[PDB]
This record gives C-alpha cells, structure tokens and sequence, in this order.
C-alpha cells in the first residue's frame, strides 16, 4: 500500500547533530548561544551539564547566528566553558500508536508505568491543521455521563465543549473522576475511549487518580498525563497538546467516540503567563497576555464531529474561578468558546450534598439536540422543564416562608416547599460509586413529579402525561 | 582564581574576568570576604548578589568563586540552638565577639566542633558494600532525643575498608573509608547538602493520622493530617502565637523547627526568651522543651537577600531529620514576608512584573516549597518511615483573597482557615471563618475515625448544616425582623447560638481548656447534637418551645457548663459524667412534655 | 384590624418605595465610579512599564 | 536615631524619639529614586522602600547590657485617610500597634480624635496584668471594644431598617455608644489621668449592661467589681 511508500521515505535515513561548545550568557531561565548554523525556530536541544546530567530546551528566538534557549528542569550549575548544546533537528513530537491506552504518562510523553517505550506507529506534530469548517457536522446522540444532574437536567451531544465552573475548595477533581469512571454510550466499550490530562496537580492527587483508575477498570480505555506542581513549569503547555493530538489520532483515524477532559485550566494559564513574561512582554489585563484567547481557542477547538468518518471528540475542560468571579478574564474568555456551563455551588456543598451541583444557573445549549425519540426516551424534553420550573418555584417559597409565615402560603407553595427538600436529598445526591442510567433517573425524575396533581404539571405536554403519569 | 569588582549598586555586585562560575555557586566578595551568590552570567562577568551590606567596596577589589552552592550543615547539634537565615549561630557569634553587634563578614563553623560526642557503631562490618542513606551508626545527643541516627550521605556509595569503634568523638574526626574506584572518601559526623535541591526519597505515601491542635473548632469541622499542609491567616486573634506552643507541648511531635521569615523584632525577643522556660511531660518528665527544637530567627532589618534563603534552611533540616524516621512538623512564620522580599530581588535584577508587581513565577516557586512536605518511606538499608507536615501563615494586606500570595497558595493547599474580620472585632477567639474554609483530608480520616469514634463524621455532617442553616437564616430574619419564625427554626436559631458561644468559642489562657483532647470533643459534640434533637422532637410531638424552654431550664445550663470538665480528671472520670448528663437530659425532655 | 392593618401597610409601602427610588442607584453610581477608578489605575502602571 | 542610640546605649538614660512626617520621607525617596531610573513599585515607590523604612523603624527596644531603651513615636499623615496606601500599609508590617487618628471624630468637636476601633498595641498583653496593673485591666478594654463594634453596627442599621426593628442589645448599645464617646474618650488637652482613675470612669459605663450581658468577662472579676 502507500504505507510501504511513505514510511521508507520518512525513516531508514540517519543525519547526524551538531554540538556546540559556544554559551556566551545566561539570564534566568534563558541560555543564549552565540555561533549556530543556519538554527531553526521551535526546535528542541539537549544540554550536557558539566557533571554529565542532561536536561531539554527550545529555542525562543533566532537573530542572525544566534538562538535563545530555554531550560525545562532549570538553569541551575550551567557555566559558560563547560556546558554543551546539540540540536536534535525539528520540533517535538509524540510517538502515537493505537495500543497505548491503558498507559500513564508524564508530561512530555515519558511513560511512567514502569513499562516500556510506546513502539510508536507514527510521529504526529503536537500541534496545527485547524479543521476546515466545511468538514463540520453538527451534533447528535447522547453522551451518558451517569449523573443524575447532569444527564436530566442538562446534556452533553457528542460534539460539544461543555466546561465545568468549581471554585477552590469544591470536591471537582472526585466528579471529574467519578465522570470518567462511569461516563459511556446510552445503551438502547465497543468504540468508546477516554484521554485524561491534568495540569498542576498534587502528588497525593495524583496517587488518588492512579489507584481509583486502576482498580476500577477505567484503565481498560482511558490514557491518562500526568504533571504535578514540581514538574517544570513550561511543561504545562505541552500537557494539552499531546492529549488532543492523541485524541484527534484516535477519533479521526479509528472510528472512536473519544472523550477529553482537562483539568485546572486555570494553571494553564498561569504557566502561559508566566512564559509570556520570559520574552518581556508587557501583560495585558489584570496581568494576563493579551494573545490568550487565540491560545484557548486554538485548544477548545480541535473537537468536534466531521462528515468522512464515524468518530468524534468530546470537550470538557474544568475551570476554577480564582474568587467566585464569573467577570475573571478566564471563564469570560472561556464564554464566547465553548456553549452552556455546568456550576458547582458552595453553599450545597455546606449543606453536604454531594454532587453539589446548582441547576439554576446550568445550562446546555446544545441539549434539544441530543435528546427525543430515538437516542432516549420521549418524555427527556419536558421533564427537564418541570423540574426546573418547579425548582425556582420552592426556592422562592422557601426564600419568602419566614416573612409572612407559613399558613400565608397558597396550595403551590406548600405542596413545592416539601417537593424542593425531597428533590435536593434523592435526586441530585447520588453517591460517589453509585451509578444511574438515563432511565432509572428519569423514573425517579417521575417519582418527584407525582407529589402534584396531574392538573398543575401545565408544561408537561398533554400526550406525554397521558401515558407516563400513572404507574 | 580570583576576578574583579567592576560595579556595585545596592546589594547587586558585577564581577569581571570570571570565567568557569557556575549559574549559583557561593563566592567571597572584597577583603572582607562577604558572602555572595552569583545570579546572572553574561560573557565574564557575573551579577552577584551579596548576604551583607554593601559599604565601602571599591573597584578592583578581588573576587573569589568557592565553587559549591548555597549548602545547609547537618548533623549532630542541631537541637537546642538558634540559626540566623543562612545558618550562623548567634549566641555562640555573640559569646566570641563579645559584643552586641554582628561584624560583618564573619565565620563560625554551623556545628561546634569542640564538643565531645558519644560514638556506638551500628551492625555493618568491614568487606561490606554500603549505599547512600545507610545508618551506620548512632549518637546520644540529650534525653529528650536518645539515638541521632548517622546516614551515609545520599549520592555516595562503595564498599567500606575501615570503620571506627565505639568510643568519644568529634566532628572532625574521620570514622569511615568507604573504596569505590580508590579510597578517597573520608566521613565525619556531618556532611552537607544544597539548600534547593529536595532530599531524594525512596517512595511517597499517604496520610492517615490526624495532628492534635487542641482546638476544638479545627480537630472537629476542618482537620489536618500529620504530613500535610495547611495556611493560617492570623492576626493574634486568630491565634497564631497560641497554636505554637500547643503544636509543640502537645502534639506528637519528635522534632519541630519554627522559621521566623520578617519578624518584628520584639516578638522575635518574646519568643527567644519564653521557649527555654516552657515545659513539657510527655514519656514521663523531660522537662525542657527546647531539647526538642530548632530556631531560625530573622529579623525585619537582615539583608533582604537573606530573608528568601531562611524557609529553605527550614525545610532542608526538617527533610534531614525525617530522614531518620521522625515527624518533622515546620511552622512558617509569614509567607508573605517572604514573597515580598523575592519581589524586591525581581526588581531589582530588572524584570517585567505580572499582577500587583509580582515577578509571575510566584505559584511555581511556592509550589516546590510546599509540596516537600508529606509521609514518606525513607532511603536507606534499614527500612524507616517519617513526615514532615509544614504548616505555613499568610497575612492578609487588605482583602483576605484578592492578594497574589493567598491566590496561589489556595491551588497547592490542602487545607485552609480563613480570618474574618467580624469574630475579632466582637473579640471572638479563636477567630476562623467556617463559611470559606475546607480540608480535603476529610475523607482520608474515616479509617482511623470509624476504628476510633465511628459516629463522628455525621454529627460534625449535622453540626455544619445546622450552622449553615443559621446563616442562611440571618439575612431574613435581620431584614424584617423575628416576628414570623416558626417553632422549629427558632430552635435552630438558639442552638447555632449556644454552639457558637459553648463549642467554638476557647481560650488557651486558662487551665480548663487549653488543650481539648479528641475524646472530649467528640463527647461534647454528641450532647449538642443530642439536645438540638431532642428540643426538635418535642416541637415535632406538639409543644410551644417559647415555654417548654422554661420547662427545660438547667439542662439548656449544664451543656454550655460542658466545657470546664478538665481532662486532668482522667479519661474515664469525664466519660462517666457525660454519660450522668446525657442521660439526665433525656429524662428531663421526656417528662416535660406533660 | 383595620386601623393597625393600614398603619403597617402604610410604613411597610412607604419603606419600599424609599428603598427602591434612593438606595440602589447611589450604590450603582458607586460601584461605577470605582469601576472606573481602578481602569484608571491599571493604565498609569502599564504606562510605565511600557517605558 | 544615632544621637538616639549614642545617648540609651552609651550612656545609659532612657531616650524618647519622634518623627514627624515619614510621608515627607518617602516622598524624597521617591524623587530621587525617579531620578535615576528604575523599575518603579507601586504608585512610583521604590521596590526597596520595605527593607529601607525597616532600617528606620527597627531601632528601638531594650538590650541585655545596658540600662537604656528607645522609644519611637513617629507621627504619619495618610494621603487619603485610607490605611491602603503603600506608605502607612507598609509601616503596618513593621510597627507594633497603630494609633488611628479619625476625621468623623473630630468633625463631630471630640478631642482626642481617636477611633480605637481598628488600633492596635501588640504588646499591651505583656505590659498590663496583675503584679503590675489592676487584675481587671485584660477585660474591661475587650468588653468595651466588643459593645463599641456592637453600637456601631446596630447605628449603621438603623439607617435602612428604623429604630423600630432595633433589639434590647440594640437598644442598649446606641445609648452606651452616645455616653462613651462623649465621657470616656472627650478629654481636655492638659487633664491628666491615671490608669486607676480611667478604670473607674470605665467600669461607670458597664454598669449599664446587666451582668447577664458582660459575656466577654470573667466570672470572679465580675463578682468583685461590679457590686461597687
């Protein structure tokens, strides 16, 4: 086939590398070369200490015979008389292959399961070929998170970006877990994979992830990389680049339906922050790069569902709202990307609800999409009405009970004060290894919606409560 | 060999005809051989940054390169001593000048090495190969600490050719000759070790036993675990200075250090002054607690290029010490002193700041501080197992969350306790905000609590949403006023009431309650619960509360009276009572309803 | 019942009305002013650090 | 401050220092830093102005040898009348206690204009206490801070609510607030009092409260004073 062709002309051909003796300064996480032929921009070096330890790099700059570098691990016991630098040739790549799942790997693709290398099956670049926006399709189907609040009362259609708001001290990085441990197709595995990345994370975090992933069998699919707080911090804006290209490797070139989740896109942008400044660049607002929105967007935006092939990638990134401010340029910018939000409220967490999720401000906008005959049950659209109606209702009720009292109360009133605590303490409490599909919520959705009359239920269609109100 | 000043502005010295220095390595600056660190590398010259003041430095001075970084001395004598930022000694500094000031540019060997020690070797014999972090050996210090533990220092191995009896020693006498490629390796009683490179470890692991502050609010709604971080805003109220010595006289603690990183300078003399005359009576009497410590004072006045190299002293002695199988426990002093002075360094070397002027690398410096801490099985042939668990201090300057500092330490921390402004200003101690506070090592605790007090994680569940619930209350019951409230919310009102006025109120000025141990909270935190049930189900069954307090009466007394059994009773002695109380209070409801 | 039940509604109306009409827009011009001040603020330190 | 220094430690005499306008000190050293340029801090201030004030502040306190000390009292004029400013923020890290001086106070004729609220003396647990001042001393100031920020709150209230919706402690607190920033704090510029003397004028006060109400107070120090 055109394999045979391709492949011998890329491999079966070696080029030696230059090594150079020539450092002439080093300026904080900088080391500055001074007679280099013919450099090349976003290349990749490795540096030989003078006590024979090596290191990585990449170039920032280029001048005439001049290339500025920069350390990964440090610039710690570099002299100028000692140290060498040799250029590898290109830009970094990741050996990817289509049996690497169930591997861990660490921020810049080294595995860290005591395994051996990935016997890659090809070199992809890490980065680039936007998606022609006329290969586009739009979405359809569901994605089965496994959550009550999430697949009721919002929806993920496999094709979506659809972040998570938490703030620092809320349980996000158990529901991101939980999430990837249950998450899977509506029924009525085979084609269905999962890629795990998360940046800036404890150690302990870390362990947490490694042991609940495999001794659940989440393993069996996902791939996850790891970077923990020590790790170079310029490695944290690899991190999401290797797992998208492994994703859109799998979903585009194997007919997967793969799943992506990113956590702490807040340490992200510090740690593109913190690079933007080496190059002395003078911050835009409240501190951050003016250019970050083309850098979110340029990831936010390699997911999607394309006309020549069945797979697709799914987004789902998690923020963290450095003071509850919604106004914070992270999540504004993250508004115009992506559509709808899933918010994690503080007070329910208090109260010991677990998910503590908040539907009031939620939404999806892509939910009518992946709901309706045929990839569920007919009733989804206008329950997930009912219900949020209903929830305002008893929280207005509960709000104004203490001022007037209570015997002050119509009918509605009474019947949604003692609907609202049964809803908040059955339905979005669910248990951390407890797993619910699509139906056995939507039942018990229905166990909620009988406490009314069947007369005052006046957004549920006349057809649909024909049928499902009495059982 | 030696360079040339070329210029000098401030504490930033630019050296000339250096070639060969390293990107941090120590150098000796003038004639009076002050202490520098080379920081920035341009063609020959070399930006060096200098520990002392800089007065009277004329060009052409020499310049002298060492040609090792920044190193912390370790070994026997520790203990009981007191440190500047870089490791001086201070009284032994002040007993030879005999002055009160501190000559500037002035050695004093870290360990004194005029002191005899006592010698027992361990169980390894000649012919035997021995690796990096090996006890050999062990040395009685005090009585408070019975086995300094040698280790052959990690990054150096071989097999050994001659090892010294028993016997006395000092710590410039060479008592091992281990061979690798030539027998050119000799090994006192201490060695050295970088300040910036982490202690190498043989494997991390988890933490699962919690520290005993004393404090009943912390123990109770937001615990932390021995090998764990925390941060602490406090303004005396909070109780910064009341919680230090309870970590110490209390807490299981085989060692502790304590980093004064931009101290006042009185309260840095209260302190120097009122540890050697504190006691404790663990393991029977060992009277002296400094037996037991370490201390790094800094002034605020010390060269600011002094006060960043202070919290890595700390943390490379408590990292040593876990090394031999102990439980370190740091107490940083300020952190935002500390961010402070690095800012200072950023502007001045000539940098771009990022936010409020910080220099942008701020989170990635404070995470490799803080995420040294945590249990850890150490390195070496006989197998050991120690933590270090730092519990740091931020100050807040204005707002208590806007600040670049309290931003970054919120993503790296696993527990925190915030300060509120209205419990100090009605003088309510101890002053912490349970509305934004967490401990994520909740979870983790259930194993030891259910093997221990299996009922205590649903009451602290039903303690916090009865709080919260007051709170939620507050905004409409303040706005209109109590006139509509119904019989049942007004006892969570007056319940959320006495447990902030009986449970999380607590003075450690007194003898009753300085130190509540974990079995009378967990008792106490019953009988509350209790009491809000019991009131709730007499409201349930049919019963207007506004009299049935009335009826009621003393036992409403007998549990905010609750605090005063002393634990000095015993342990079963109080047991009794609580068990008399609970009892009584269950009677009295269930015969009050008639 | 009257004579009271005018007399709270009366005050209670009365309360309303002064809240709505003289309390919240000094806190909007408020806030607006020291939205404005702190852009104002953040100008002059990007000014020098651009020089 | 050398004079200062010559005269506690080399002579032995107990020395008092003031100065007056640390704020016309930072002014000068934010000239002469813009002068020569620099990476400037906030509002143009010199990124060492910490560690150079801290040379200024940090001579004073007793030593082991002598029989001398120095106290500093450096008078400071806020800019604004907001304790944010980078000039008195700072000094805030480095001092020992503030000595607020409040424009409402004055406005209203009290002298001195002294808003104890957000003051502070950080060694004032050492210096007062048994042996060395009344028993009583370490309470009666919490019990009056407490009842002032409760006044002050319930005054702030009032505004939007009404008198109406006050509580007894509401009630209370006004008239105490009224009396004690009236008596208490008004005194003349050459009227001396002792500590004994202002500990009765203040226990005058608290007798307004039911013993019941004094909840930040000991409970034998409530029984042997406040019969009296």
């Amino acid at each position: 086939f055109a394999i045979n062709k391709k492949a011998v002309e890329q491999g079966f051909n070696v080029k030696p590398r230059l090594n150079y003796n020539t450092v002439s300064g080093v300026n904080g996480p900088l080391v500055i070369l001074e007679k280099v032929k013919f450099p090349r921009y976003n290349e990749i070096v490795n540096l030989t200490l003078p006590d024979g330890t090596v290191r990585q790099g990449q170039v920032l700059e280029i001048r005439g015979d001049r290339a500025i570098v920069q350390v990964f691990e440090g610039t710690s016991g570099i002299d100028v008389k000692k140290t060498t630098v040799e250029f590898t040739g290109e830009s970094l790549r990741i050996p990817v292959s289509e049996d690497m799942l169930g591997r861990i790997f660490d921020g810049s693709g080294r595995p860290i399961d005591n395994g051996p290398k990935v016997f890659a099956e090809d070199y992809l670049d890490i980065n680039g070929s936007p998606i022609n926006p006329y290969a586009r399709i739009y979405p359809e189907e569901m994605i089965s998170t496994g959550v009550s609040a999430i697949d009721t009362m919002n929806s993920i259609a496999r094709g979506q970006k659809i972040p998570i708001f938490s703030a620092s001290g809320l349980p996000h990085n158990e529901i991101a877990a939980q999430i990837c441990r249950q998450a899977g197709l509506v029924r009525p595995e085979e084609n269905f994979s999962i890629v795990f990345a998360a940046m800036g994370v404890n150690l302990e975090t870390a362990r947490f992830f490694k042991q609940d992933f495999e001794e659940n069998g989440s393993l069996e699919r996902t791939s996850l990389f790891l970077n923990l707080a020590n790790d170079p911090t310029i490695e944290r804006i690899i991190t999401p680049r290797l797992a998208l290209t492994t994703a859109e490797y799998l979903a585009y070139q194997t007919e997967r339906h793969v799943l992506t989740i990113l956590t702490d896109m807040s340490s992200y942008a510090d740690a593109l922050r913190e690079v933007s400044a080496a190059r002395e660049e003078v911050p835009g607002r409240r501190g951050y790069p003016g250019y970050m929105y083309t850098d979110l967007s340029t990831i936010y935006e390699r997911a999607g569902r394309v006309e020549g092939r069945n797979g697709s990638i799914t987004q789902i990134p998690i923020l963290t709202m450095p003071n509850d401010d919604i106004t914070h340029p992270i999540p504004d910018l993250t508004g115009y990307i992506t559509e709808g939000q899933i918010f994690v409220d503080r007070q329910l967490h208090n109260k010991g609800i677990y998910p503590p999720i908040n539907v009031l401000p939620s939404l999806s906008r892509l939910m009518k999409s992946a709901i309706g005959e045929g990839m569920t049950r007919k009733d989804h659209g206008d329950v997930s009405n009912q219900l949020y109606a209903k929830y305002a209702i008893g929280k207005d009720a509960a709000a104004m009970k203490a001022v007037v009292g209570e015997e002050a109360l119509s009918i509605e009133d009474k019947l949604s004060l003692e609907f609202l605590e049964k809803f908040e303490k059955t339905f979005i409490t669910q248990g951390a290894y407890e797993d619910r599909t699509v139906f056995e919520s939507l039942d018990q959705a229905w166990s909620l919606l009988r406490i009314y009359p069947k007369e005052m239920l006046n957004r549920i269609s006349p057809k649909i409560l024909d049928e499902f109100y009495d059982r | 060999e030696y360079g040339a000043i070329y210029s000098v502005s401030g504490p930033v010295v630019i050296a000339e005809n250096m070639i060969g220095c390293a990107m941090y390595e120590l150098v000796k600056v003038g004639h009076d051989n002050l202490v520098g660190e080379v920081i920035r590398i341009d063609g020959d010259k070399a930006t060096i940054q200098v520990y002392e003041e800089t007065a009277g430095l004329t060009v052409g001075d020499p310049v002298l390169r060492t040609g090792k970084p920044l190193s912390v001395e370790l070994g026997p004598g520790l203990m009981e001593t007191i440190y500047d930022g870089i490791q001086r000694p201070l009284k032994a500094i002040k007993e030879e000048s005999q002055s009160i000031y501190i000559p500037r540019g002035i050695d004093t060997p870290a360990l004194d090495r005029t002191i005899k020690w006592q010698f027992t070797p361990g169980k390894f014999q000649v012919g035997d190969h021995i690796s990096g972090g090996d006890i050999y050996g062990s040395v009685f210090e005090n009585s408070l600490i019975s086995s300094h533990k040698i280790l052959l220092p990690p990054r150096s191995r071989g097999t050994i050719t001659w090892i010294a009896p028993a016997g006395e020693y000092t710590l410039d006498e060479k008592i091992l000759e281990v061979e690798f490629d030539g027998k050119k390796s000799d090994f006192t009683l201490y060695h050295t070790w970088p300040v910036r490179v982490p202690r190498p470890v043989t494997e991390k692991l988890s933490a699962d036993y919690p520290l005993l502050t004393g404090q009943r609010v912390l123990d109770a709604l937001f615990p932390c675990v021995q090998g764990g971080t925390t941060c602490i805003p406090g303004a005396f109220g909070c109780g910064k200075t009341v919680i230090s010595q309870s970590l110490s006289k209390y807490s299981n603690s085989d060692a502790i250090i304590y980093v004064g990183c931009g101290e006042r300078g009185n309260e840095m003399a209260e302190v120097l002054m009122e540890f050697p005359e504190l006691y404790t009576e663990m393991s029977g009497t060992k009277e002296p607690i400094m037996k037991r410590t370490t201390l790094v004072a800094n002034t605020s006045n010390m060269p600011v290029a002094a006060r960043e190299a202070s919290i890595y002293t700390g943390i490379t002695l408590a990292e040593y010490f876990r090394d031999q199988g102990k439980n370190v426990s740091m107490i940083a002093d300020s952190s935002s002193r500390w961010a402070e002075a690095l800012r200072e360094i950023s502007g001045r070397l000539g940098e771009m700041p990022a936010d409020q002027g910080f220099p942008a690398y701020l989170g990635a410096k404070l995470a490799s501080f803080y995420e040294r801490a945590g249990k850890a099985v150490a390195l070496g042939s006989p197998d050991r197992t120690g933590s270090v668990s730092i519990v740091a201090a931020v100050s807040p300057a204005g707002g208590d969350f806007s600040d670049p500092v309290t931003t970054a330490t919120l993503g790296i921390t696993q527990v925190f306790w915030g300060l509120d402004k209205k419990l100090a200003q009605r003088k309510h101690f101890p002053s912490i905000n349970t509305s934004v506070s967490y401990s994520k090592y909740t979870n983790v605790l259930n194993k030891f609590y259910d093997s221990n007090y299996p009922e205590f994680p649903v009451l602290r569940d039903r303690m916090k949403e009865i709080l919260s619930n007051a709170e939620e209350l507050e905004q409409v019951v303040q706005l209109v006023g109590k006139s509509a409230l119904s019989d049942s919310d007004k006892i969570t009102l007056d319940v959320a009431t006495l447990i902030k006025e009986d449970f999380l109120q607590q003075n450690g000025y007194s003898t009753y309650d300085a130190f509540c141990p974990i079995w009378k909270t967990f008792d106490m935190m019953r009988a509350f619960i209790s009491y809000h049930d019991e009131a709730q189900k007499a409201v349930a069954n049919g019963a207007n509360w506004s009299k049935l307090a009335d009826s009621t009466g003393d036992v409403k007394h007998a549990v905010s009276s609750s605090k005063f059994f002393e634990p000095s009773r015993g342990e079963k002695e109080v047991h009794g009572e609580f068990e008399k109380l609970l009892s009584t209070m269950q009677e009295r409801f269930a015969e009050s309803t008639d | 019942a009257f004579i009271i039940l005018d007399e709270v509604i009366k005050v209670t109306n009365r309360r309303v009305n002064a809240i709505e009409h003289v309390i919240i827009p000094r806190t909007e011009n408020t806030i607006a002013y020291i939205n404005s001040e702190l852009d104002e603020l953040d100008r002059e330190e990007f000014y020098r650090l651009k020089k």
